[PDB]
């Protein structure tokens, strides 16, 4: 009652879309000769969209044939090849992105290319907590049961904090983090803030926008 | 009225001459039954080029065929195969330039293997390739629809599983209504069949 | 007749009603609208409207869809909404759940600029501004989406498609010539079946152009040129609702 | 006997399924036939559903 | 919404009880039609032939009434859908091989896991009284080799609730 | 003529999954099978056939590829509107070294476009905005140190 | 054979008042002359 | 929010702060549709909308 188990590596795109793989099987039949004789068989496996990892496809009557006992079935176990962007977790994808600290605080738009040939620009809705995550509904692997609904794409956020900060940068950060509410700011405070904003966004001598060298 | 298979190779694609090729095809009286832009993988290309197995030009041919997307097309005309071959011209671009300068090989081809187009050769090969690239495209209602051919197909393709399914149905003897028995036999056929495996998770 | 409202025609016919966009933003719109239509799978993406804000960075909102079917006796569009402060780069607007959908309608006021703003309600509930932004767009589109009647028809497989043989609507001054986009083509539901004083129509009989304005939502304008058979709609201003309509009229 | 049961239970639709399979010439005739039978049992109710919906719409008009 | 049929059991000028059965006219229409036709013209005085203590109550022969097969008709096997899992299940008995069924019928007195797929069951009892009648009939005073020593004879039979 | 019409009818529609020839064959086959004594309805029969056609949706050995026009030119045109954010080095997390915009001398190009539009000549206001933005891009380049852009 | 089918199709009428053969011929001629955008959908949407 | 909004809000003409000649103004929040614009020595006020 022995069976031959073979891994079957499929890409995330193939799993998402639904592939039709053709595999080659080397079947050995025992004869009176000291050495065995083998033949190559062609098997067509039809993977459905979004099948769970570990799916077993069993071909009955295909396998090494001893002279007495009928050969047992051959098993193909489905596994996904590594992907540069997405790793699947059940029925939905997981994306791990390294995020700048200023991106996390101010708010920027992460750019993700889906398994389907579509771009996606997901904004940051709030201050991303350390070890937090974001969810985009309807952007994961399709459900194996129903061919319309899909999972939800999960962005796992790992913040990238700046390496060096100067004393003036720390002073500005402290001022930003302890700025009073706008209903409490003094007239001098408002004037200073307006002057600093104008000087920072100066069109020719400000550092609001610069060109990389 | 017949139909033939023809593909625009990646060499005629990367320079964006595919639209001009299609426009010339339409101007020369052809008609595109079906078109599709697609990229072959190594295994698919090797299976498609099965006739030239173990040839000297096979490695370079299969390497070139998978360097970019191609266009697969079906062309319909009463004299489709011969007309497409005449418009195709010689198999070599250098000879084509000398013989007929106004042919797709001379205008777009650049190398002996990079002829910028590929076409079918014989009606049987054309039908085989049309089935290979467009499985859902109907055609050939005379060779398939023959009494002896249909009997031969039924005997050796559907009978081995149908006999077992009907034997199982007779043994079980489900409700006398049509629908339950039809559902049972269909489920058995989709459950245990020779070519396809059984899916478990 | 037409298959998709233009961006130039809508911005031109609705200029009188104040539905205008920045000149620089208009130039960026001509370039980045086709780009977003190809980056996403959408086959018909237009500019839905522009919401004002406490800053100068108004939220330009674009709406696009792929499939438009008929289920449960109502035509549904799988619309995808995008937002952008300027016309260059667009971001996506995710849908919100029912629990947040009820806690976002109580946040009256004007939206701020940074889309990373959180509002507080009552225990305290933290709700992102983009959730509030999505709620207002959904609420406006639910009650204000206006298209000419018989412009969409049903084909096989129950898909609503533009009526390529549409010959216009007789009496464009009457509200019976316009219907909600989610009303089935067979159903005789029009803007007349709504509240009587909600919609006001001003029709220019000489130039053959009609204007429909919502009084429940004052920032929504829709036009329909009978001669060239082109119709389009836009929203400007904030997305708040005019609750006390009875006193205004 | 049992052949009568088989003939008046599954005989009629099986011939049409085999004709469709031989006309289409698929890659998996055994798999093609089963999905054909599922569609054959599925469409019988939806045709009546369509008739009912059309009649109801006309009555409402 | 099926057809119902009742019949009485009486032994040696002594009424033993009555039983009422429902016929699965939506499962085995041909078997139900044959059973109704024979209960309308037949079963009037046929003794209870075979009585197994924990098995089934069997009987219903017409031309002989003592356990031999009858000529004139053969009932083909119809369908195996009703499963013998509860007492008071009515079915037809056939030969060792299918398509030999006759008037000979049986009523289960216990779950019968083995009998499924071999006997055509097309009826059931209605109430607890009918089942208790057979349960009491099981413990007859004297019965010789799976047959009552007196003649347990069907006193009367009729059909109700459906034309 | 007739061959051209037959080919046009046999043209395969991708999204609908069937051709005119196949649909007509199925409709006439259904009518012949029915042998209707009473009046028929072409619309009813066509809709019913469309809903009853068997569509075997099997997998395809090749993943689909998308057809789309190139967008490099449009992307380059867009890239001049908003000032690009300075990218950061992933190793350090800090913005990459950069240069301030180059100081150059150019006229009021928006006013020039307005004057041209008022006069009735030029390229138009929509193109004038793009020209002004491109001129700003050229002038602000530190590597391309220019003194005047016109 | 084919003649039997043609003869049968020339007898059956339709709600619009013409035979199925003439109606289908007119629809096919209209489709051929018009050359619509989506022919299959236009068959059920416009030409009939 | 617990912070009352201001009666006036800034309005710009470009997304870049380095445009050479960009007009700027204010917009009234109490009366919607009232705007003021200024470019050098050319300033203007206009009210368009519902009263």
């Amino acid at each position: 009652g022995k069976n031959k188990v073979y891994p079957l590596e499929l890409t995330l795109e193939e799993i998402f879309h639904g592939c039709l793989k053709k595999v080659a099987h080397k079947r050995k039949v025992l004869l009176f000769s000291g050495e065995y004789v083998e033949e190559e068989r062609q098997l067509t496996v039809d993977v459905k969209p979004g099948l769970p990892t570990g799916t077993r496809f069993v071909f009955e009557g295909e396998g090494n044939k001893t002279p007495k006992k009928e050969p047992g079935p051959v098993v193909f176990v489905l596994k996904p090849k590594p992907h540069p962007r997405f790793v699947r977790r059940g029925s939905d994808l997981v994306h791990k992105v390294t995020l700048p600290l200023h991106h996390a605080l101010i708010g920027t738009t992460l750019d993700i290319r889906t398994l389907d040939d579509r771009d996606l620009k997901v904004p940051i809705s709030d201050i991303m907590r350390p070890g937090s995550s974001l969810t985009v509904p309807g952007e994961g692997m399709p459900l194996p049961a129903t061919p319309s609904a899909r999972g939800n794409l999960v962005i796992e956020i790992d913040l990238l904090f700046p390496t060096h900060l100067t004393e003036t940068q720390k002073m500005l950060l402290r001022s930003a983090f302890f700025l009073p509410p706008p209903t409490e700011q003094n007239e001098e405070t408002k004037k200073a803030l307006r002057d600093y904003e104008a000087a920072f966004k100066h069109d020719l001598k400000g550092w609001a926008t610069v060109f990389k060298r | 009225l017949e139909k033939t298979f023809a593909l625009i190779k990646p060499d005629a694609v990367r320079a964006g001459k595919a639209q001009e090729i299609m426009q010339l095809i339409e101007l020369n009286g052809f008609t595109i039954i079906a078109k599709q832009k697609l990229q072959l993988t190594r295994a698919r290309a090797e299976e498609f080029y099965g006739e030239h197995k173990g040839k000297e030009f096979f490695p370079k041919l299969v390497n070139f065929m998978t360097s970019g997307p191609i266009w697969a097309l079906v062309l319909a005309k009463p004299g489709a195969i011969l007309a497409w071959r005449a418009l195709m011209g010689p198999t070599n671009v250098f000879k084509a330039r000398a013989e007929q300068p106004k042919c797709l090989r001379a205008l777009y081809g650049t190398d002996g293997t990079q002829n910028a187009t590929h076409g079918s050769d014989s009606p049987i090969s054309a039908a085989r390739e049309i089935k290979f690239f467009f499985p859902t495209l109907s055609g050939d209602p005379t060779i398939y629809a023959e009494p002896t051919a249909a009997a031969e197909y039924i005997t050796k393709r559907i009978q081995p599983a149908l006999a077992k399914a009907l034997a199982a149905l007779a043994r079980e003897k489900p409700s006398a209504d049509k629908f339950e028995a039809i559902t049972f036999v269909a489920g058995y056929l989709l459950q245990n069949n020779p070519n396809k495996p059984k899916v478990l998770m | 007749v037409q298959l998709e409202p233009n961006i130039t025609l809508v911005l031109k016919h609705l200029a009188s009603c104040g539905a205008v966009v920045s000149a620089e933003q208009q130039a960026a719109l001509d370039h980045s609208i086709p780009i977003k239509r190809i980056e996403a799978g959408l086959r018909s993406l237009t500019l839905w409207g522009r919401l004002t804000t406490l800053n100068g960075k108004d939220y330009l909102v674009a709406e696009g869809y792929n499939v438009a079917s008929s289920k449960e006796g109502a035509a549904v569009y799988e619309t995808k909404y995008f937002y952008s402060q300027d016309g260059a780069r667009w971001s996506d607007l995710q849908p919100v759940d029912s629990e947040t959908a009820t806690r976002c309608a109580r946040i009256k006021g004007m939206l701020s600029g940074d889309p990373a703003k959180n509002y507080e309600l009552e225990l305290v509930f933290q709700i992102p501004e983009l959730a509030v932004l999505r709620c207002r767009v959904d609420a406006i589109a639910t009650a204000t989406s206006v298209i000419p009647t018989d412009s969409t028809i049903l084909n096989a497989a129950s898909q609503v498609v533009p009526n390529r043989l549409f010959a216009g609507a007789a009496y464009p001054e009457k509200l019976e010539s316009y219907q909600h986009r989610f009303s089935l083509p067979g159903s005789g539901v029009t803007l007349s079946q709504d509240l009587r004083g909600t919609w006001a129509v001003q029709y220019d009989a000489f130039k053959g152009v009609a204007q429909v304005r919502s009084l429940l939502f004052p920032g929504y304008f829709f036009y329909y040129a009978a001669n060239e058979l082109t119709w389009g709609s836009l929203y400007v201003g904030d997305g708040l609702r005019n609750n006390d309509l009875i006193f205004m009229l | 006997h049992d052949t009568a049961y088989l003939k008046e239970t599954v005989g009629e639709a099986l011939a049409r399924g085999c004709a469709a399979a031989i006309s289409a010439q698929p890659n998996d005739p055994v798999e093609y036939l089963g999905l054909w039978l599922l569609k054959y049992v599925k469409n019988a109710e939806v045709e009546g559903n369509f008739y009912r919906e059309r009649q109801q719409d006309l009555q409402k008009k | 919404g099926r057809t119902y049929c009742a019949f009485s059991i009486q032994q040696s000028s002594k009424l033993l009880g009555t039983v009422v059965l429902e016929l699965f006219t939506d499962i085995a229409p041909a078997t139900c039609a044959n059973f109704i036709k024979y209960i309308k013209d037949g079963y009037q005085g046929t003794p209870l032939h075979r009585i197994v203590p924990n098995g089934w109550v069997q009987g219903g022969d017409i031309v002989d009434g003592s356990g031999k097969g009858d000529p004139g008709f053969v009932l083909p096997d119809e369908t195996y859908s009703v499963k013998h899992d509860a007492p008071g299940v009515l079915g037809m008995a056939t030969g060792g091989q299918p398509h030999t069924a006759n008037t000979q019928f049986y009523i289960s007195l216990s779950p019968l896991p083995f009998l499924d797929g071999k006997r055509v069951a097309f009826g059931r009892v209605l109430n607890k009284q009918s089942l208790e009648n057979l349960l009491a009939l099981q413990t007859l005073p004297t019965f010789q080799n799976e047959r009552p020593v007196p003649d347990v004879v069907i006193a009367s039979c009729h059909v109700i609730y459906n034309p | 003529s007739v061959a051209q019409a037959l080919a046009y009818l046999q043209v395969h529609s991708p999204q609908d999954g069937t051709s005119m020839y196949d649909h007509l064959v199925k409709l006439v086959s259904k009518v012949l099978e029915d042998q209707p004594k009473n009046a028929v309805d072409l619309l009813e029969t066509s809709l019913l056939v469309k809903k009853s056609t068997f569509d075997p949706k099997e997998s395809s050995p090749l993943v689909p590829i998308p057809v789309a026009p190139d967008a490099t030119q449009t992307q380059a045109a867009v890239s001049i509107f908003g000032d690009p954010e300075l990218p950061i080095n992933p190793a350090t997390g800090e913005p990459v070294p950069a240069d301030p915009p180059n100081e150059f001398e150019a006229e009021n190009m928006l006013g020039a476009a307005a004057v041209l539009d008022c006069l009735g000549v030029g390229l138009g206001r929509e193109l004038g905005v793009n020209i002004a933005l491109a001129a700003k891009r050229i002038g602000e380049d530190p590597k391309l140190a220019v003194r005047s852009v016109r | 054979d084919v003649g039997q089918a043609l003869a049968f199709l020339q007898q059956v009428k339709t709600t619009q008042g013409a035979s199925i053969y003439e109606g289908l011929k007119a629809a096919l001629a209209k489709v051929l002359e018009d050359r619509p955008v989506n022919a299959v959908e236009a068959l059920e949407t416009s030409v009939l | 929010d617990k912070v009352p909004p201001p009666a006036w809000s800034p309005v710009f003409a470009s997304a870049s702060v380095t445009t050479r000649n960009q007009v700027a103004g204010v917009r009234s929040n109490r009366w919607p549709g009232a705007v003021c614009a200024c470019a050098g020595r050319h300033f203007t006020s206009m009210y368009v909308g519902w009263g």
